[PDB]
């Protein structure tokens, strides 16, 4: 009696490997927040005002 | 970059208000103030207020 490991062995199947979509994770990103754009202005009629 | 150049000031003025008020026979009326920031010299700035 012999093991079945001890005959070579030829797959008969065409394999086919499928790589799911790992997940991905979308963190906020702004150019310039609101703060920043009102920011931007040389001068603040609010602020010059009180 | 849009945000401004900010760096530290020191101003110095000095509120130069000379008022005309009108002394009637029971009360007592501002006929004008004229109020002015009038600027403070080198040689005050540096040898006074420093
Ligand atoms: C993936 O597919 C290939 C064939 O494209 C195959 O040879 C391989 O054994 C499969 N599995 C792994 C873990 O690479």
């Amino acid at each position: 009696q012999l093991s079945r490991a001890d005959i070579t062995t030829v797959s008969t199947f065409i394999d086919l490997n499928i790589t799911m979509l790992e997940d991905h994770e979308f963190v906020p990103l702004e150019v310039y927040t609101r703060h920043e754009i009102k920011d931007s202005g040389l001068l603040d009629y609010t602020e010059v005002q009180r | 970059n849009i945000a401004p150049y900010k760096f530290k000031a020191t101003m110095y003025y000095k509120d130069v208000t000379v008022s005309q008020v009108w002394f009637g026979h029971r009360y007592s009326q501002f006929m004008g103030i004229f109020e002015d920031r009038a600027p403070v010299p080198f040689e005050e700035v540096i040898d006074k207020i420093n």
